[PDB]
């Protein structure tokens, strides 16, 4: 159905009325999105289907219709926008400088920001407009903040 | 079963809202893909 590349909200109406699970990027005709959102199951796009195509429960990542195609990369020092797309509110772009989340397997860039749940999968942009990363998977801090990590895949 | 909606352009706007701070955290990630904090 809708293959044009944006952000996407991933609804579902198997709960009470619709609900928003989580968000997604079109980019090439594939969609990429987190794993903890669909966990894995198919996509419909008005008429159309999307399956899942590649994916991974320790990156917290999957992709639609063909392998993932994101790979911009946060350069370590500059500002960067969450394009946040919250549950029944319209997208908003929020400009913040990532953290860092030290790893015993290398740095990661982290972006301190607050949202429900349900906007897990909203992109991170460079000042280029590419994505770097989404936003969704992360850690809750001292004072009960969140934190997500920059989760960006490896493109073939 | 679960559907998507299309919600924007991927852009970056110039005068966007700035907030958020920068943290350093020491952090592990488990084999579910779940991040927690080392200290
Ligand atoms: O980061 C998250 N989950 C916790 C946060 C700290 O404890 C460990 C994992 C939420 N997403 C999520 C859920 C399930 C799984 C995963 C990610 C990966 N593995 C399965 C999450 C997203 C957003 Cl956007 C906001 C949020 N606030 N609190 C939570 C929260």
């Amino acid at each position: 159905g809708e293959t044009t590349d944006g952000v996407y909200r991933v609804m579902t109406r198997r709960l009470l009325g619709s609900t928003q699970v989580g968000v997604g990027v079109m980019q090439e005709g594939v969609f990429h999105t987190m794993w903890h959102v669909t966990k894995g199951a198919a996509l419909r796009s008005g008429e159309g289907r999307l399956d899942p195509y590649w994916g991974d429960v320790k990156q917290d990542l999957v992709s639609y219709c063909g392998p993932w195609k994101l790979d911009a990369a946060w350069d370590g020092l500059s500002e960067v926008q969450l394009l946040a797309v919250p549950p029944g509110e319209r997208a908003k772009n929020i400009q913040t400088l990532p953290g860092i989340f030290k790893t015993k397997d290398g740095d990661i860039g982290a972006v301190a920001l607050d949202y429900p749940a349900g906007t897990s999968g909203s992109p991170i942009l460079d000042k280029c407009g590419r994505v770097i990363g989404l936003y969704g998977n992360g850690v809750v801090i001292k004072n009960g903040s969140y934190v997500s990590a920059i989760t960006q895949g490896k493109r073939e | 079963d679960m559907y998507i909606e299309r919600a924007g352009d991927i852009t970056w706007e110039k005068d966007a809202e700035v907030t958020g701070n920068s943290p350093r955290l020491d952090v592990a990630l488990d084999e579910s893909g779940d991040f927690s904090l080392v200290e």
